[PDB]
């Protein structure tokens, strides 16, 4: 009956979940963990990484 | 100064090693240049310099 209200909440929750789950993508880099980057990549390379 | 030949790569930012830790350390953001070349006929005698 009132899906036109429910769709707004669905969209917002879905957007937030997409945003947080995007924290795991490496973007082609070594890792998505800043500490891992700092540990494995020398500071000169770690800066760009 | 003078070091061993195998440590010429050790003189660089983001390096790890003995002379880096306990003889001479360079900053990560170091800007400049480095020159190294065998000083056998200068700092090497068969008796040991």
């Amino acid at each position: 009956a009132l899906g036109k209200l429910q769709d707004v909440v669905n969209h917002n929750a879905q957007a937030l979940n997409t945003l947080v789950k995007q924290l795991s993508s490496k973007f082609g880099a070594i890792s998505s963990v800043l500490n891992d980057i700092f540990s494995r990549l020398d500071p000169p390379e770690a800066e760009v990484q | 100064f003078v070091i061993r030949g195998d440590e010429v790569r050790q003189i660089a930012p983001g390096q790890t090693g003995n002379i880096a830790d306990y003889n001479y350390k360079l900053p990560d953001d170091f800007t400049g240049c480095v020159i190294a070349w065998n000083s056998n006929k200068l700092d090497s005698k068969v008796s040991g310099n």
